[PDB]
């Protein structure tokens, strides 16, 4: 059961090394995300405040550019180096070509520098799992996410972190053929599948949304508030 | 700020909360189970049988005709001989509970069939040889030399033809064609060991050839061989192996020769209670007495730590013959096997399943198709379908063996 | 079973009243049966006369073989063999070789046949009295209870369905997982409501020291199983009798192998099982005999984990049940804030809750006495994480 | 325990009523003030239910017991407030100031003058000021006043409205469980009058709560399950007006006031059936009312709906009487052709292939005792429209090659085969019928009673069997033809055939068996009046039975149809009117435990079970009175079917042990009719408990005693896997077992159980309890296995079409109006919700789910979703009604 | 608990899990109460401290 080395095939062909970095993920905060008719919407779980610390510099959310944003699980540390990294390639490409980066670009400067640091030993390959949303490509919203064998990939709907498999089962039975417009409805959506979070305390949800025009919207813990009233409001209409 | 109870406060919790059935209701279940108990011991019911017979019969026979067997008839036990000697008795004689005797003959008998190993009734004070009897014909022997037909069919382990081929050629082919050795000016291979993973098909493969051979075939308990008393065993193998070698054309198959084996001729060996009995008397039996036999004998164990390299040695075993796992046709075959027996659809196909097999046995693939049963039972349900078999694969081998972690895939499309 | 108010009803104080009429009645009738008769019998010559034929102090002997010509070989106890006639009254088809017989000190001819019976230590591993509650008592585990009652209620009590499709059920059932999950409570309930005989074998029970008494007993007990019901053989804690079968020649570790070994060749017997089914129960898994754990042998295996945010739900409300509840408490916070206690756990809370109402002096329990139950049970075994580390 | 320092309590309440009598004389201040003061906290220091310690009730009695033992008496000039303040202030500890004699003193505080609205400081208080004292006085004190004193004083006087403001008050506080602490309190406070202390309880619970009934409703009920005669007599009438008065849920009068019907008053019910014609609003729930009315629990309802409401509204008494009887038809004739059945199945016989091969070759039984058996591949198979031309031809040759008393039996299974059958059932008799021979004739034109029966409309009341019976002046033409009429309109109670039939018992033509089934015909029909019938039976009895000591053809048949003319009621008057009119010798009054406990039918008379016992017990009785104590052991059988398996379990316990397990003749002949009459759902305890005592037969006895408790060991309908244990005995049977005796037997087991596919509910027990009986059809049979000889020649008769009660099986059925829809229905185990958490779950086996007309099974209350409403009875009952609603988004 | 008998114990395995089932096995014993005392705490079993 050799487990020891990152440049070693298994008898039935596996990476272990590859593989055990995946469950260092499943030990991060849950992150969710869906993309709307035009505005995009991502939500976090965010863990309590210890009563004696800052809590600006906790930053789970953080945007590449002026219309990409980002969230990531597993542990912090090669969280920075990353979000570090591809703020450089995202303003280096808009130096080396005029336009602006698509999303689907800036996804593949992540996987493949998460690749090639995969090979070689003596280089712990990255702990996180990245999602990557923008409605920046000329209109369309898109999302993407990261996988630590370096592998970008295309979902419409996504979840990440501590018991993630209960909430995309959750998903499958929510997120209706119905497109939800309306992007308030959207957002109810969200705060709905972040009602089923591993505690729902109410007060422990950071949403992050982009109407495909503004920047960065970073919501209140006031209308924050008013939605999740109205969750609790229309489902004791139900019965 | 801790305070206890002092006893007026007791009464306080003592008293409040149904101060009317409380005691009332619970009074009443106290001494009904007193009552359960009360029952008990007046009923009492339990009666003997002692296993007697109706009068009609015993009533003359419990004349002085019991007498007649209480005073005249004796009590006499019985031994086993070492052996004699010449002119004159002096025998020697081990009740081997009690001591070893040497011994004399009473006057009833003839000196002839007083031979070596025999039982023979010994007197409870003088300890003569008072009759000689039989070795206990046959109990020791022939209930496990079963000489049935067992209910295994040739189509049963397909897939190992090759390892049955082994088998067919090391078994049949001198039983039954000692001619073509006088043809080309060969002798046949006489030992053959079975050893791999269990649930393979040994005891299979040796049913199988066990239903086709039309001959004498004996199974051997592996803790059979074991006994409770010390110097019994190895006189059990002494009997085994002698009225064996009586008739003709017979197999004896040896299974979990794990409790028997180890080895001998290496580092170990320092056992030597009543384990190496059975396992010295019969290395002495295998050889010596075995040049140019008819009874073919095979051992099969899960374990290869107790291969003995003095049976390795050549003339009592040969041939490493183990068994392996099928490659995909194996296995499709034995899918066939085990539903066609079964309620099942007439459109489902096989082979999809034995690409989820992988590295399985037959144990397994019957369990496969148990478990496929049980889901068609969950629902109303009277013949399977495609997705019961699915399940099935993945209640079983995604489950517990050796491959876990499904979700996280997205590598491999 | 039906004491269904469960509270202080008046309804159980008829129903128990009931109970109490039926079972006095049934003391009364039996009373008046061994009074109201009178026999005063006299023996017939013939069994009055064999009784004195026979000796008194009778001894209980072993067959070994049989020579029909009224003298054959028996067998004492310390193993002494002899050629001993047998009486012309012992109802001589009743004779075969493993019977236990009664034999007399003169002669020591065989006097009578004895009835199959067994050594006491097998006698009190026999259930008498149905333990506790039904199914109802436990927690919401019915994904796993609907597999056990196919594989032991279902055989029994409607085996229809099995010959629609010619399949055999399940033999084995191991039940395995962290402790403190209610593997002991999954075989409680079946030997609650069952129709079987109900054998209770735990463990280490199963180990003697006399060179042979290990392997007896195992074919005694299942002698047992097999001319009683369709029966179920419960054997708790099997890791203290299988493990992986080394065979060091000192003589201490051979009567735990021999005794491992034959066990699990009477397990596959196949003379004649006869519907016993066995059911078996461990912490670790990994620790057996791969010989064991293979099927042919068993065929199921079952995981009893740390459950959820969910049934824990229904934990807390059947251990709440006979208490009285305030109604400041929120009982979801504290399956809110933690991820991994067990059913133990739980039971553990509730009466420490109950302990501090009583020492600040009530009886309805508020939501801190639940606050300081959790706080005084938990903190003893959680030891390491990585706090900071992650996010 | 670091006290002291803060015990403020424990000082000054320790030193002011200690200063009471200090401050009593010479302070007219402190007396009163300081009184005021110690009330109010004392009062204070109780009302939080979160300290039940309480500082000073625990505290001051130390020396307070002894200063109010000397300020309550003492004073001897009490004041009109200082009374008020007393007892307000020292009333409240003395369950805790006394010990378990207090029982006689809760008076010596209280009833000096209980001081005006004492709930005034104990409103919002649940139990721990008063109201666990206020139950403690009901308890023993008023229990003594009100056994022979109810009429009485203050004790009775004032205590009638304290206990209607207490038991107001269990549903005031906080509306919980403590509902049903007040049937505790109005049962306890009583007994007897009950109805005195419910008659204002239902006045009060009218105008209580309309959510709040339910769950008391069936706490009554629940109650009613079992009692005292008298309390079974009282409250299930107080149960009577709740859904009529307060609610109007009111679908549960008809079957859940059939309860109500025997014990009270038959006009009582029938005034509750004028209740049913008063409440006719508007079809639905009227139709359901009256669908039970006819086939359910009682028929000889078709005489009060033709009145002057006949359009529709007085016109459903035909369909309810025959044109739903009809419906069910259309159920196997549409719905059960459609599930499973072929017209013949006829392989049960076809299933005993395996055996020829089983040790060696067969073909070795020619028993001719056994092609009475061959009947019933054809006979038990062909219920519910299993119509065969030419598949009788085994019946058809056999009936014309030899056997007369099969000769009989295989044309008596014609009406088997057309069972509920108007239509043309007669049709399928003639062509069979014109044989000209006794035996042929007697056997269908009594099979002709089966047909109609049920029907009770004009087939032929006097018609064809009447004129069957003036045929006599011979055999079974004499018998056979009163039986099957009888049997027709046993569910009616009319008066004018009972007296066309009453010279069959005037005629005194002394065939026997004949006599012997014309109290068996009389008793099928009436269960009440007409005690001219127990004049007429009698006369005969002393005529006949008087000059003989023999056979029970005497005993089996004739005082058995007296107990079913006077069957169910606890009322013991019929014990005075019959076994004081029979008062004779020994072996007539083997009739004293008949009459006695067939009004007995089921109850809790536990003291009547142990008269069942203690009399005729064992007494080792050398072969004289051996019948009485197997008829004794009769009666213990029933009175046990209905406590809803609380005796149940009792029974079979009792009749295991000491029975045949420590008994004689009593025991090892007789007792497992017992369980062929307890229940016959089967379940493996006593389904494996006979086969203990029947694989060993014990042959030394005359083994068909226990090979009788073979045949109904296999009297368990719905049909199971037991196939295991009768064919396997069966192929034990062959050889030994001997099939000159039996072979008719073990195959009439064989074929009883799959008997239709469908069709099993025989077992006295609709809704939920109710009985329907029912149990005239039934108990014939087990009164006729008593034993032998019945087997060849008598029985025959009975063997066969005994129980003809089968009523139908499932509750799959829609009948919205079109009768289209089918439904979502959901069955599972049975209920076990007594009193829990509201609202309370139904069942527990969720699994199964069916649409439409699946089974009934043995613990099914199988309910519906969808929100379709269900809302007919909330019962259920096989015929619901099913509106439609949809109110809630 | 250690694994089977190389460096194994094996046999006060036997003794310890007669005292884990004979005060919580098939049957809840009464009116007897254990008072067990030790340091070294994280190492004694996990099984005999729930
Ligand atoms: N190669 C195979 N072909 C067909 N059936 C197989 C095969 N292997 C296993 N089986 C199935 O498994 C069972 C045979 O197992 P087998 O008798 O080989 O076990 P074993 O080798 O005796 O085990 P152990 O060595 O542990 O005693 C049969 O019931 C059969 O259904
Ligand atoms: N799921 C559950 N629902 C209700 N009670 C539970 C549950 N799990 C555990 N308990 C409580 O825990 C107690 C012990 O459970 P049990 O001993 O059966 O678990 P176990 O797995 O057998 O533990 P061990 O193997 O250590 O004996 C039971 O008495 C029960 O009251
Ligand atoms: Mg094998
Ligand atoms: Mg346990």
């Amino acid at each position: 059961s050799y487990d020891r080395a990152i440049t070693v095939f298994s008898p039935d062909g596996h990476l272990f090394q590859v593989e055990y970095a995946q469950e260092a993920v499943k030990k991060g905060s849950t992150a969710v995300g869906v993309r709307g008719r035009d505005i995009v919407v991502l939500g976090v779980e965010k863990k309590s405040v210890a009563k004696l610390q800052d809590e600006r510099t906790v930053r789970k959310i953080c945007a590449l550019d002026d219309n990409v944003c980002m969230a990531f699980a597993g542990l912090t540390a090669d969280a920075r180096i990353v979000i570090n990294r591809a703020r450089v390639e995202c303003q280096s490409h808009r130096l080396t070509v005029e336009d602006p980066v698509t999303v689907e670009y800036i996804t593949r400067y992540i996987a493949s520098l998460k690749q090639r640091y995969t090979q070689s030993n003596g280089r712990r390959p990255f702990g996180i799992s990245a999602l990557i949303v923008g409605f920046d490509f000329d209109g369309t919203p898109r999302l993407y996410q990261t996988d630590p064998s370096g592998t970008y990939h295309a979902w419409k709907a996504n979840a990440i972190g501590r018991g993630a498999k209960s909430v995309r089962e959750f998903l499958e039975k929510n997120y209706t053929d119905e497109a939800i417009e309306t992007d308030d409805l959207t957002i109810k959506l969200v705060i709905k599948a972040l009602l089923e979070v591993v505690q729902s305390g109410g007060k422990n949800i950071e949403l992050a949304v982009m109407r495909r025009d503004q920047s960065l919207k970073i919501l209140n813990p006031e209308e924050i508030e008013k939605y999740v009233a109205e969750i609790e409001k229309e489902k004791e209409e139900n019965e | 700020p801790i305070r206890a109870l002092d006893e007026g406060d007791i009464a306080l919790l003592k008293t409040y909360g149904q101060s009317t059935y409380s005691r009332q209701i619970k009074q009443v279940e106290d001494d009904i189970q007193q009552l359960l108990k009360k029952i008990n011991e007046l009923t009492g019911i339990k009666e003997s049988d002692t296993g007697l017979a109706p009068p009609a019969l015993w009533d003359l026979a419990a004349d002085k005709q019991t007498l007649q067997s209480e005073q005249p008839l004796q009590v006499a036990r019985c031994t086993k001989i070492i052996n004699a000697d010449s002119e004159d008795p002096k025998y020697i004689i081990n009740v081997k509970q009690f001591a070893k005797f040497v011994v004399d003959l009473s006057d009833q008998v003839a000196p002839t069939d007083i031979e070596e190993g025999m039982r023979v009734g010994v007197d409870r004070n003088k300890y003569q040889i008072h009759i000689p009897l039989p070795p206990k014909i046959d109990p020791t022997v022939t209930m496990m030399q079963v000489e049935e037909k067992p209910d295994v069919t040739y189509s049963d382990v397909g897939g190992c033809k090759e390892q049955i081929e082994k088998l067919r050629e090391v078994v049949e082919t001198p039983l039954l064609h000692p001619e073509r050795f006088v043809n080309l000016g060969i002798e046949p291979p006489k030992g053959v060991l079975l050893f791999g993973p269990p649930g393979t098909g040994k005891t299979l493969c040796a049913r199988a050839v066990a239903n086709r051979t039309d001959a004498c075939f004996i199974r051997v308990i592996g803790s059979e061989l074991v006994q409770k008393y010390v110097g019994e065993g190895a006189r059990m193998v002494r009997e085994l192996f002698e009225m064996a070698r009586t008739k003709k054309a017979c197999l004896i198959f040896f299974d979990e020769i794990d409790a028997i084996g180890g080895a001998r001729f290496d580092d170990g060996a320092g056992g030597d209670n009543e384990v190496q009995r059975t396992m010295l008397e019969l290395i002495n039996q295998l050889d010596g007495f075995d040049p140019r036999g008819n009874i073919k004998v095979l051992m099969a164990t899960n374990r290869p730590d107790t291969l003995d390299p003095a049976l390795m040695r050549p003339g009592r075993l040969d041939r490493k013959i183990e068994f392996s796992l099928p490659d995909l046709e194996g296995r499709t075959h034995i899918f066939k096997i085990h539903a066609r027996s079964m309620s099942v659809e007439r459109d489902i196909r096989f082979e999809l399943l034995a690409r989820l097999c992988p590295n399985s046995t037959g144990a397994e693939i019957r369990s496969v198709c148990t478990e496929a049963g049980m889901f068609a039972i969950r629902a109303r349900r009277k013949i399977a379908t495609e997705k019961d078999f699915l399940e099935a694969v993945n209640k079983v081998i995604k489950s517990y063996a050796k491959f876990s972690a499904t979700p996280r895939y997205m590598t491999y499309n | 079973p039906l004491v269904t108010p469960h509270t202080q009803c008046r309804l159980k104080l008829l129903k128990l009243e009931r109970i109490k009429d039926y079972l006095l009645m049934e003391e009364e009738f039996i009373r008046n049966q061994e009074q109201m008769k009178p026999l005063e019998e006299k023996q017939e010559e013939e069994r009055s006369k064999v009784d004195d034929l026979r000796g008194t102090p009778m001894s209980v002997g072993t067959l070994e073989e049989i020579i029909d010509d009224n003298h054959a070989i028996v067998s004492t106890s310390v193993g002494s063999e002899h050629y001993v006639s047998i009486l012309s009254f012992v109802d001589k088809d009743l004779l075969e070789p493993g019977c236990s017989v009664l034999l007399n000190h003169k002669v020591h001819a065989v006097i009578g046949v004895l009835m199959d019976d067994t050594d006491p230590l097998v006698t009190v591993m026999k259930v008498e009295k149905a333990p506790q509650e039904t199914y109802a008592d436990i927690g919401g585990l019915d994904n796993q209870i609907q597999e056990i009652k196919e594989s032991v209620e279902l055989p029994l009590t409607h085996p229809e369905y099995y010959e629609e499709m010619g399949i055999k059920p399940p033999k084995g059932v191991i039940l395995y997982g962290p402790p403190g999950t209610g593997k002991t409570l999954l075989a409680k309930a079946v030997a609650n409501q069952t129709s079987a005989t109900f054998l209770r074998v735990v463990g280490s029970e199963l180990i003697q020291k006399y060179l042979g008494d290990g392997p007896k007993l195992v074919r005694e007990l299942f002698r047992v199983a097999e001319e009683h019901a369709p029966s179920i053989v419960f054997i708790d804690e099997i890791d203290a009798i299988g493990t992986k079968r080394y065979d060091s020649n000192s003589g201490g570790e051979r009567e735990i192998q021999r005794t491992m070994l034959e066990l699990l060749n009477q397990l596959d017997g196949f003379d004649s099982r006869g519907d016993v089914k066995v059911i078996m129960a461990t912490n670790r898994i990994e620790t057996l005999d791969p010989a064991l754990i293979r099927p042919g042998r068993i065929d199921r295996k079952i995981e009893f984990p740390l459950p959820d945010e969910k049934t824990k739900k229904r934990i807390f409300q059947i251990h709440t049940s006979r208490m009285t509840l305030a109604d400041d408490v929120t009982l979801d916070d504290l399956i809110m804030a933690k991820d991994d206690l067990s059913g133990a756990d739980i039971k553990a809370i509730c009466t420490e809750a109950g302990l501090m109402a009583l020492r600040e002096r009530r009886m309805k329990v508020t939501n801190e006495d639940f606050k300081k139950s959790k706080e005084n049970v938990l903190y003893k075994k959680q030891e390491g994480t990585p706090e900071g580390l992650y996010l | 325990m670091e006290e002291g320092g803060r015990d403020k309590a424990p000082v000054q309440p320790q030193q002011s009523p200690a200063a009471a009598p200090g401050g009593t004389d010479e302070k007219p201040s402190g007396k009163e003030r300081r009184d005021a003061g110690d009330k109010d906290k004392e009062q204070e220091l109780s009302e939080e239910d979160k300290q039940l310690q309480d500082e000073l009730e625990m505290l001051v009695e130390r020396l307070g017991e002894k200063d109010t033992s000397l300020y309550r008496p003492a004073l001897e000039e009490l004041r009109r407030q200082i009374r008020s303040s007393t007892t307000s202030m020292t009333s409240v500890p003395k369950p805790l100031k006394f010990l378990r004699p207090h029982y006689g003193k809760l008076k010596e505080i209280y009833e000096n003058m209980a001081p005006g609205e004492n709930k005034r400081f104990a409103a919002d208080i649940i139990s721990v000021l008063a109201m666990t004292m206020s139950g403690e006085r009901e308890c023993l004190k008023y229990r003594l006043v009100g056994s022979q004193e109810e009429l009485a004083s203050w004790g009775h006087e004032y205590v009638r409205h304290l206990a209607g403001e207490v038991a107001k008050e269990w549903q005031e506080l906080d509306d919980a469980e403590k509902v049903q602490r007040e049937p505790l309190l109005t049962l306890v406070k009583e007994i007897v009058p009950y109805n005195m202390a419910h008659n204002a309880e239902h006045e009060a619970c009218d105008l209580l709560m309309e959510i709040e009934q339910v769950d008391m409703l069936e706490k009554d009920i629940d109650e009613n399950a079992y009692a005292k005669v008298c309390l079974y007599l009282t409250s299930c009438v107080n149960y009577v007006p709740e859904p009529e008065n307060s609610a109007l849920l009111r679908c549960a009068l008809g079957v859940f006031r059939k309860f109500s019907r025997f014990p009270e008053a038959l006009r009582l019910a029938l005034m509750l059936n004028d209740m049913e014609l008063v409440e006719d609003i508007f079809t639905s729930c009227k139709d359901v009312v009256v669908q039970k009315q006819m086939a359910f629990m009682l028929g000889r309802h078709g005489v009060f709906l033709e009145l002057s409401e006949d359009v529709e509204e007085y016109e459903d008494l035909t369909e309810i009487m025959s044109n739903v009887q009809l419906n069910s038809n259309f159920l196997a004739l549409a719905r059960e052709l459609d599930i499973m059945e072929p017209k013949v199945p006829d392989d049960i016989y076809k299933t005993h292939l395996e055996n020829n091969r089983f040790g060696g070759s067969g073909s070795q039984v020619d028993s001719a005792r056994m092609n009475l058996a061959s009947s019933f591949v054809n006979g038990f198979v062909n219920a519910a429209f299993g119509q065969d031309k030419l598949l009788t031809d085994d019946g058809n040759k056999w009936l014309y090659k030899n056997k007369d008393h099969g000769m009989l039996s295989a044309a008596a299974s014609l009406g088997m085969i057309l069972l509920w059958d108007v239509d043309g059932g007669l049709t399928q008799i003639d062509k069979y019928l014109y044989s000209s021979e006794d035996y042929i004739k007697s056997g269908a034109l009594l099979a002709c009673g089966i047909v109609n029966s049920g029907v009770r409309n004009e087939c032929d009341p006097a018609l064809a069997l009447l004129s069957d019976y003036v045929l006599h002046n011979s055999n079974t033409m004499r018998l056979g033809s009163i039986f099957g009429l009888g049997l027709a309109y046993a569910g009616s109670n009319r008066e004018d055939v009972l007296t066309l039939l009453l010279p069959v018992m005037g005629d005194s033509k002394s065939s026997m068996e004949v006599a012997g089934v014309t109290a068996l015909a009389c008793g099928m029909i009436a269960v009440g009046s007409c005690n001219g019938d127990v004049t007429s039976t009698i006369l005969q009895t002393i005529m006949e039975k008087s000059e003989t000591e023999l056979k029970d053809t005497y005993a089996r048949w004739l005082p058995l149809g007296l107990g079913l003319n006077h069957l169910g009621k606890g009322e013991a008057i019929e014990a005075i009117l019959a076994a004081l009119e029979v008062v004779s010798e020994p072996f007539r009054s083997f009739a004293n435990t008949l009459v006695d406990v067939c009004a007995y039918a089921g109850s809790g008379n536990v003291l009547k079970v142990q008269q069942l016992l203690h009399i005729c017990s064992e007494h080792f009785d050398s072969k004289e009175k051996e019948e009485d104590k197997d008829k004794k052991e009769k009666k213990d059988k029933d009175k046990k079917e209905a406590p809803a398996d609380m005796g149940a379990h009792q029974g079979v316990a009792v009749l295991g042990i000491a029975l045949i397990a420590m008994g004689e003749e009593i025991g090892a002949e007789m007792a497992l009719r017992t369980f062929g009459h307890l229940l016959r759902y089967g379940e493996p305890t006593l389904r494996r408990a006979v086969p203990l005592a029947l694989a060993l037969i014990s042959v030394s006895n005359p083994r068909l005693n226990i090979l009788d408790t073979l045949s109904k060991f296999s009297h368990d309908a719905d049909p199971e896997v037991s196939y295991n244990s009768i064919f396997a005995m069966g192929m034990v049977g062959s050889g030994t077992n001997n099939a000159r005796l039996a072979a008719m037997l073990r195959q009439l087991a064989q074929y009883h159980a799959k008997d239709p596919n469908n069709l099993f509910m025989v077992r006295l027990a609709q809704g939920l309890t109710h009985l329907g009986k029912g149990t005239l059809t039934l108990c014939p049979y087990h009164s006729d296995r008593q034993l032998m000889s019945q087997v060849a020649v008598a029985g025959l008769l009975t063997v066969l079409v005994s129980f003809l009660d089968v009523r139908n099986i499932i509750l799959g059925k829609s009948h919205y109006v079109l009768y289209g829809l089918v439904a979502a229905m959901q069955p599972r185990m049975l209920v076990t919700f007594d009193e829990e958490l509201r609202p309370l779950p139904v069942s527990v086996r969720v699994g199964q789910a069916v649409d439409v007309v699946g089974q009934a099974g043995k613990p099914k209350t199988i309910t519906g979703f969808q929100t379709h409403t269900t809302p007919v009875l909330l019962a259920h009952g096989e015929r619901a009604e099913l509106a439609t609603e949809e109110f809630l988004p | 608990r250690l694994e089977g008998g190389s460096g194994g114990d094996s046999e006060v395995q036997r003794t310890m899990l007669e005292l884990l089932n004979q005060l919580d096995g098939f049957e809840a014993t009464k009116n007897i109460k254990v008072i067990m005392a030790t340091n070294r705490i994280d190492i004694l079993d996990s099984a005999l401290l729930r």
